[PDB]
């Protein structure tokens, strides 16, 4: 295998509530280690290993990288807010519920974004919670998600399993239906 | 730990001494807004609707790969020329949708826990390369600093056929299958 | 991409204003500096605006930018004599860091002569040289100094002599030959 | 419209005051090799490279940032390739030079990479042959008594002739000691024969100074032309001396009453 060496920059902006709290941090990476990096909640550049050190402290001297670093919260993190995330926090794509037997039930929520999802088993209208067994969210990796949430079952000739999704795309929750083959 | 409501990184820089070679992209809320053709200096939007029109000059990202090529060789000595720990990555494969055969659909190959980021990602029919109806995503980054990479292939789901993904990666011993079928 | 800037020369008395206009054509563009430029020497730095101004002072020195219209001025109050030189505009992008300057201009400022005394002096040939030189000097800077219409003289254009430390000005222009009828009575030019 | 950012990365650490580039003229022939050399503001982790043909503007060549190139899209062609082999002094190197290469090449460093200071730059001049290739003739000439009792000023002249190519820096010393205040040198030199292209130049100055100046008979004057032409190592088999890089100079002494 041929040896190799890593190096990574990340540029982070952080948002909570809008745009009324920002915060922006830089880490230089060397493999997988983080050696140094400036927080704007920090204020100055600071040493997260040895290697690290003399980095920071030659940084902190300098009054441009200082204060470019200081300003970067405004000038990259609240104007690229405004010239596309806010844009792109209002893109919505409704789930598609399916059902389906593998005594399993399973209820394949599929093709949806934002990533927050509310997803209920009903037998009767009665919710179910012991015998339901969901997987973590999945990121398909082209801006949706899917979730798969199974629930443990003995089918009987009348009843009527109700798959309930809510989703912040939806004005009502999407009921499927399911009864006894 | 950092607690937010969304994160961006508008600055995912990635260069490496085995090429050597780099890569440029920008992420909201972990999925990929575009990337940097470093060969054709062409900036590449994945999605023109996670595209909310904003212009971004290449040439912002190339220079940022000579800070970081320049920024690689300092810290290669500064670490008394370490080499990078091959990782061994774990490959999983899923459908987007619901499965019903006679109806289009696409597969879903998983590849995580990458490090280095130098990986092969091909699919198979029934053994033979499908060279094409495929795609990829860039190398997505994570809090650990290690990388995965999503590959896709479109597919019409039959009883006459069976798929593979064959991952590549020097943290393998062999090349590895991830089966699946209808 | 393109930066346009007027005027390609600029004459301008003693004292008055002088602006240069330049216009840009990429609106991505953020940084405008300016640069000033002496005979063999490299441009140097006396001002920048970036786009989030519209206006910039320091000392006699002026800048403007109107990023709608994509124009951006120089503005030099009360000029001096030091102030003649080639001027150019330049502009840069966040993501373009490189400099895209202006044909640039050629700023000449015409000094004001206090107590004009224009005469013709000859002075003493070289014991190395064969020719004879004469001095024009002391006159106004309206003064025309036209080259020789005689292949065997040569005469220089006119030139701004330091105002030393007593406050003082003064043109002159020279010409010499060897030819053997040179009489310093000709560096014609009238009233 | 709308352009979105992103966090520009620094050059990681470990010059003078401005940016040095030396020497100011290099001249030389068609398909030699020639190497410019750039001394940073200490400190300026991007360099640049600018090209100037006169009556124009400088126009870009290439971008450093530390020790590898960001843009090096404005070099001409490939017989253009530039190098900081340790994100400090950069070196642009020109091989087998043609005409069209002569021009002044501008040198600028930036602390992260937009303010740009340049250096004074150097001027490559590059000739079909060195065959008229001359050294200036450096002659002064004293001050009229006329204008001395007139004015109550001495004017000296110093006239420098015969050169080529056309670029030399003249300067006027007194008692050591470079001096600027009183002096006055033509901004172009003028063509000793208008209608040849391989015409030599001429060039004049003045240097004037208080009449009581020029009667103390302990001042020493002298007018110094430094020119750039061939150096040592270079091939001459011309039937004169060889017209070297050299100073040339012409002196004279207050004289008393
Ligand atoms: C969000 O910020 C606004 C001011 O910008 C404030 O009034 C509001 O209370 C904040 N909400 C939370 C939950 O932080
Ligand atoms: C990837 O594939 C190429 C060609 O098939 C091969 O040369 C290279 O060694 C492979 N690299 C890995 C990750 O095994």
């Amino acid at each position: 295998s041929p040896e190799d060496f890593v190096y990574q920059f990340k540029g982070l902006c952080y948002f909570t509530n809008g745009t009324e709290r920002v915060r922006g941090v830089t880490r230089h990476i060397y493999n997988r280690e983080e050696y140094v990096r400036f927080d704007s909640d920090v204020g100055v550049y600071r040493a997260v290993t040895p290697q690290g050190r003399p980095v920071a402290e030659y940084w902190n001297s300098q009054k441009e990288v200082l204060e470019g670093a200081r300003a970067s919260v405004d000038r990259v993190c609240r104007h690229n807010y405004e010239v596309a995330y806010r844009g792109i926090l209002q893109r919505r794509v409704e789930p598609t519920v399916t059902i389906s037997p593998s005594n399993l039930l399973i209820c394949s929520v599929t093709d949806f974004y934002p990533s927050q999802i509310k997803v209920r088993w009903f037998r009767n209208d009665q919710e179910e919670t012991a015998g339901v067994v969901s997987t973590p969210l999945i990121r398909n990796g082209d801006w949706t998600f899917q979730i798969l949430v199974m629930l443990e079952m003995t089918p009987q000739r009348g009843d009527v399993y109700t798959c309930h999704v809510e989703h912040p795309s939806l004005q009502s929750p999407i009921t499927v239906e399911w009864r006894a083959q | 730990d950092i607690v937010a409501d969304h994160v961006a990184s508008c600055g995912v820089n990635l260069y490496q001494f085995y090429g050597p070679s780099g890569q440029y992209t920008h992420e909201f809320d972990g999925d990929e807004q575009f990337y940097v053709d470093l060969e054709r200096k062409e900036t590449a939007w994945r999605w023109p609707e996670f595209s909310k029109f904003g212009g971004f000059d290449p040439q912002g990202a190339l220079r940022n790969m000579a800070v970081a090529k320049h920024n690689l060789n300092i810290m290669i000595k500064r670490y008394n020329s370490t080499a990078a720990t091959n990782e061994v990555p774990e490959v999983t494969v899923f459908s987007k949708s619901p499965v019903t055969l006679g109806q289009p659909n696409t597969l879903i190959c998983l590849v995580d826990n990458i490090f280095p980021p130098v990986v092969n990602i091909t699919w198979l029919s029934n053994g033979q390369s499908v060279t094409e109806g495929v795609s990829e995503t860039s190398f997505l980054s994570k809090s650990d600093h290690s990388f995965f990479k999503i590959s896709y292939l479109t597919f019409l789901p039959s009883a006459d056929e069976i798929y593979d993904c064959k991952v590549e990666h020097w943290g393998l011993d062999q090349p590895l299958l991830k089966h699946w079928e209808p | 991409e393109n930066v346009e800037q007027h005027p390609s020369t600029l004459s301008v008395q003693e004292g008055d204003s002088a602006v240069i206009k330049c216009t840009y054509s990429d609106s991505a563009s953020n940084y405008f500096p300016w640069y000033k430029q002496e005979l063999g020497k490299r441009p140097q730095l006396i001002i920048d605006i970036r786009s989030n101004v519209g206006e910039k002072k320091d000392q006699r020195i002026a800048v403007t930018l109107n990023k709608t219209a994509k124009h951006f001025s120089l503005h030099i109050t009360e000029t001096q004599p030091e102030d003649s030189a080639v001027y150019f505009c330049a502009a840069s992008s966040f993501g373009n860091e490189k400099l895209t300057f202006g044909t640039g201009t050629r700023l000449t400022i015409i000094p004001n002569i206090q107590n004009p005394d224009p005469a013709v002096y000859q002075l003493r040939d070289s014991k190395s040289s064969d020719k004879s030189v004469c001095l024009f000097t002391d006159f106004d800077s309206q003064t025309n100094v036209s080259q020789s219409k005689d292949s065997d003289v040569y005469i220089t254009d006119k030139c701004v002599l330091d105002m030393r430390s007593m406050d003082f000005k003064s043109n002159s222009a020279v010409a010499w030959s060897n030819k053997s009828d040179f009489a310093c009575a000709n560096a014609f030019n009238n009233s | 419209n709308p352009v979105v950012h992103f966090f520009k990365n620094i050059v990681t650490p470990r010059g003078g005051a401005g940016v040095s580039q030396t020497p100011s003229n290099k001249v030389t022939e068609k398909g030699k090799y020639v190497e410019l050399r750039c001394d940073p503001i200490s400190g300026h982790t991007a360099l640049y490279w600018y090209r100037q043909s006169l009556g124009q503007g400088p126009e870009f060549l290439i971008y450093f940032q530390g020790t590898g190139a960001a843009d090096d899209s404005g070099l001409p062609n490939d017989r253009f390739f530039a190098v900081r082999p340790e994100g400090s002094v950069s070196t642009l190197k020109i091989q087998r030079t043609e005409r069209g290469d002569s021009a002044v090449y501008l040198c600028a460093t930036s602390a992260l990479g937009d303010t740009q200071y340049f250096g004074p730059g150097t001027r490559l001049t590059v000739l079909e042959d060195l065959k008229n290739v001359f050294p200036p003739e450096v002659a002064v000439f004293e001050p009229s008594e006329a204008e001395i009792s007139h004015t109550q000023k001495a004017t000296l002249v110093c006239l420098a002739t015969g050169f080529y190519p056309d670029h030399v820096e003249l300067s006027w010393w007194v008692n050591g000691k470079e001096v600027h205040s009183g002096v006055c040198t033509d901004p172009q030199p003028l063509k000793e024969q208008p209608a040849l292209n391989d015409s030599r130049y001429s060039l004049s100055s003045r240097l004037r100074v208080s009449a009581t100046f020029w009667q103390n008979p302990r001042n020493h004057f002298r007018c110094q032309v430094q020119f750039y032409g061939l150096s040592e190592n270079d091939e001459w088999t011309q039937d004169r001396a060889k017209p070297v890089t050299q100073i040339v100079s012409a002196e004279a002494w207050g004289r008393a009453d």
